[PDB]
RNA sequence: ACUCAACACGGGGAACUUUACCAGAUCCGGACAGGGUGAGGAUUGACAGAUUGAGUGUUCUUUCUCGAUCCCCUGAAUGGUGGUGCAUGGCCGCUUUUGGUCGGUGGAGUGAUUUGUUUGGUUGAUUCCGUCAACGGACGAGAUCCAAGCUGCCCAGUAGGAUUCAGAAUUGCCCAUCCCUUCCGCGGGUUUUACCCAAGGGGGGGCGGUAUUCGCUUGUAUCCUUCUCUGCGGGAUUCCUUGUUUUGCGCAAGGUGAGAUUUUGGGCAACAGCAGGUCUGUGAUGCUCCUCAAUGUUCUGGGCGACACGCGCACUACAAUGUCAGUGAGAACAAGAAAAACGACUCUUGUCGGACCUACUUGAUCAAAAGAGUGGGAAAACCCCGGAAUCACGUAGACCCACUUGGGACCGAGUAUUGCAAUUAUUGGUCGCGCAACGAGGAAUGUCUCGUAGGCGCAGCUCAUCAAACUGUGCCGAUUACGUCC
């Protein structure tokens, strides 16, 4: 259910440094996560993947609790 | 029967799969290569 | 082979219908297969499911899943 | 007849260093190599009471070993088999056979 | 086979126990053995390899001879070697022995343990722990903890990383217990369960 | 193989050769009939047909399963220990028939202890089972 | 050992052994000669006689065999299933199966202390988001691991199928499967409708152009990796309902799908502890008891732990039957796991088969129990590696609403098997007693929401021999609830 702070931390950092990740598709975001990361768990990588989707899907509204580098422009 | 790593003959002898390690309990006397994971 | 009489009869049904479907896939168009298949799926077996609920382990210090020995007073 | 090599070991990553790596030397180099998939892996399961006395909750353990039997087949080496079985020295309980 | 593996277990047990008792305070880590085909190398892990050998050469051939006379081995089927373990800090059992020596010399528990802790944590170890239970009073069976850095006991993975030693000291009034752990900075599974990294 | 389970082997492969075999004698009738056929009886061997539900069936088992005999053939024997000493009931068999049933096959529809057919008489004579019952069958 | 963390518990199913304890004898282990006996010694070994349960050579006599170790006196000693677990090490149980725990710097208080670790929401969770005199951290949790479910790749000689050759065998017409189906056209029986009869054209094979199954016909030909197997990788807390979500943390239903959330089942687990248990696990131990008419110790003999006023309690199993139901028969059909090797024989210039199982046949010209010979295996080989209970069955089985033909427990006679030794040890066996209990059983009380409960069987475990026990695998497989906190 509820995800840990390791998950959310790593995923926030990713969305700041990369806008290659931009998708609401689990599958794409998974494959780019895992190759860029060393975490050595299936669970953590799938969590992080799904979190990055969740971020972008919320950004469609506007407000998030995530971290992006978009602040520069704003 | 009888045991070869004690001479007690009581406090129970394992002879399963041709070994004794229950006149000296295996939890204390490990490095037989066994492990518990499940 | 591999389980009692009852489970063999279940297994029978499955392998039969599977065989029909796969035949009508290779040698015959997807249209015919879709007709057949959809009606199978409907009629309470499901077809697709192996019903893969097996068994319990026996554990501890305990017999089957819990009913223990029987209580000491508490 | 045809010579086979069974390698029996407690542990994976000893046998692995035998089969994959050191069969390359016998692969078409001096004899021909027919790989099947290795034999079923036995467990030796033992059940030991944790408590050294009669007061606990009468607890027990489950201890298990893996027995890896790695079978790959060749087609009649003779005198060449000396090379084959001298190749592993990399772990204890690496034993090899010749028919 | 079934029996092979068991008997290998037996051989290792007997060997390991013989050495870990009667050859001690040399920084003994343990032993490791492997076959070279009709010969067994049987290397002996020590910090100080000189006592293993002997300066009269009597020690190494004594230990070969004891094994031979028990198991019906002969020369050229049996051999014993020494191996230099650098950093006694990273060997649990070795630190354990040196600590045991301090205590049998009747030096202070605190001071003693602090020596171990200093040594270990200098070489870059994640953490260590020294749990010395036993007498120090009477009349208690008092347990003293000393905990340093960080250490995990979670999963079954911890067991691989962290090697442990339990030893006894025998003093007036009776037994004193000693235990040493030491979480290595270098994995023996090449695995971590924490910190997702991002390669930039 | 051919025999048993091609006519319903349970109850419609039995009664028909039974009639024929009693009408003109063939199989063993050796004394030992009264003795225990199935484990831990409190009654006699059976109400009627002591060793005449047995013989062709004991050929049939060995036929279709190829050289199951004397220890394997009691596999399709019976024993539940249906009365017991107040412990958990266990399976058994009584060896009495094994001897006699490995004798049998040397006559009548089987040949030897390696080859278990001739023309497979039982099958051919059982082709009239389906056609007409001899018991007033339900399904015919 | 004694509420729970006593009481089928001390892997404890103990008969001689094990053995603490009892009835008796023995040893040196009392080693260590520093103070003494060498020859011929208190001695080592010994037929007879005696000793005594023990012709046993301990002992004593006889006579023989003698190393001078054995033997003499002190000191010294070692051994122990002896006590103390309130001297103690290690280990295990429980507190505690919950979400808890601690320090640095800074803030507050004279101090003990507190803040961090906090109003709210969410979650099994100190799990998260937000907020704040806290800031930045460490453990437990999560995750990493083990097993299960779906799958890719590996992939075949002990895993198993495909086609033809092959012959056995069947080629079912003695109560049904030469006769149909589909499409179409015309003529009849119908006033009409419904319904139905005849003939022909086109089309499809059906019983024989598809024929079976042999898990050995182990025969004779050909081909393969679906079924198998193991190692290493794939596979969702995503999408959608636009619902619930004030933005967040998230929630519910449905969907894709093998599988809907801690994926599923297990295993490990923080800190603080308890005067918990264990000194009969140990070469893990303090001291002080047993240290020689020793109680220590004994392949020594026998006995105990198991006894029976019909006494209480804990745990187990069998029943009172019609929802295997009770005696009979036949059919189809299961999965982990166990096993082997003796310095004993033979073999040679450095050495092979006998204490494991199962197969097969004699064990019926007359039982069971049980005898023996041949044959293979170190196990995916062991004959199909896997079978008989729950179940199925109307074969037109038998019993039939009874304490019986439902149940066994007592009791006597016989025999074989096991063993160093049986004293119901044996027990898979015969055949008496059953018309001995008991008819779902007062108060009280136990535990599980799914392949679970319940029902059933098999193997391992212990080991002269026995499992109503314990541990593991498999089979048949639900009702109710999916809520609250009383």
């Amino acid at each position: 259910k509820i995800r840990t702070k390791t998950v959310k931390r790593a995923s926030k950092q990713l969305v700041e440094k990369y806008f290659s990740k931009l998708n609401k598709d689990f599958y794409q975001n998974k494959r780019v996560v895992m190759d860029v990361t060393i975490a050595r768990s299936k669970k953590l990588k799938n969590k992080i993947a799904g979190y990055t989707t969740h971020i972008m899907k919320r950004l469609a509204r506007g407000p998030v609790r995530g971290i992006s580098l978009k602040l520069q422009e704003e | 029967r009888h045991c070869v790593i004690c001479s007690n003959q009581k406090a129970v002898i394992r002879k399963y799969e041709l070994n004794v390690c229950r006149q000296c309990f295996r939890e204390n006397a490990a490095n037989i290569g066994f492990s518990k994971l499940r | 082979r591999g389980a009692g009489q009852v489970a063999q009869a279940y297994a029978t049904r499955q392998a039969i219908a599977k065989g029909l479907v796969a035949y009508y896939q290779k040698y015959k168009n997807e249209v015919e297969k879709a007709a057949l298949k959809d009606k199978y799926l409907a009629y309470d077996k499901y077809l697709l499911i192996a019903d893969p609920r097996r068994c319990e382990p026996k554990k501890w210090g305990r017999h089957s899943a819990r009913t223990r020995f029987t209580k000491s007073y508490r | 007849q045809r010579v086979l090599v069974k390698m029996t070991s407690r542990n994976a990553k000893a046998v692995e260093n035998v089969m994959t790596e050191l069969l390359l030397h016998a692969r078409n180099e001096k004899v021909v190599l027919r790989g099947p998939v290795r034999l079923p892996t036995r467990t030796l399961k033992v059940t030991t009471r944790k408590t050294p006395c009669g007061n606990g909750t009468n607890t027990w353990d489950t201890y298990e070993l893996k027995i890896y039997k790695r079978l790959v087949e060749l087609r009649a080496p003779t005198e060449l088999v000396k090379k084959i079985t001298s190749f592993p020295i990399d772990a204890g309980v690496d034993v090899a056979i010749t028919i | 086979k079934k029996r092979m593996i068991i008997r290998d277990g037996v051989f290792y047990a007997e060997l390991f126990e013989f050495l870990k008792r009667e050859l001690a305070d040399d920084g003994f880590a343990g032993v490791e053995h492997r076959v070279t085909s009709t010969r067994t190398e049987i290397v002996i892990r020590a910090t100080k390899t000189r006592e293993v050998l002997g300066e009269k050469g009597r020690r190494i051939r004594e230990l070969t001879a004891c094994l031979q006379q028990r198991f019906h081995y002969k020369e050229g089927k049996l051999q014993l070697f020494a191996e230099r373990v650098e950093v006694r800090g990273l060997s649990a059992m070795a630190q354990a022995e040196s600590l045991r020596f301090k205590l049998l010399s009747n030096l202070q528990v605190r001071r003693a343990a602090m020596g171990i802790i200093r040594h270990v944590m200098e070489s870059g170890a994640k953490g260590c722990e020294v749990t010395v239970g036993g007498k120090i009073k009477g009349q208690r069976a008092k347990s003293m903890t000393f905990r340093d850095g960080y250490m995990i006991k979670s999963g079954t993975a911890h067991k691989n990383f962290v090697d442990v030693a339990t030893r006894h000291c025998h003093l007036r009034a009776g037994t004193l217990g000693v235990k040493v752990k030491i979480m290595l900075p270098k994995s023996m599974q090449n695995e971590e369960e924490i910190l997702p990294d991002v390669i930039t | 193989i051919r025999r048993i389970g091609k006519k319903k082997g349970a109850t419609m492969k039995d009664v028909h050769p039974w009639r024929w075999v009693k009408l003109c004698s063939q199989h063993f009738k050796q004394e030992g009939k009264l003795m225990v056929p199935n484990c831990t009886e409190i009654v006699k061997s059976s109400h009627g047909r002591e060793r005449a539900p047995q013989n062709p069936d004991w050929y049939y088992i060995r036929c279709a399963a190829i050289l199951r005999a004397v220890y394997m053939r009691p596999g399709v024997g019976y024993g539940g220990l249906s009365k017991r000493f107040s412990n958990k009931k266990n399976r058994g068999s009584r060896p009495e028939i094994t001897v006699r049933a490995s004798k049998g096959l040397l006559h009548w529809g089987c040949k030897s202890l390696t080859k278990l057919g001739l023309i497979e008489k039982c099958e051919s004579s059982g082709h009239r089972i389906t056609k007409n019952g001899r018991k007033l069958a339900d399904a015919i």
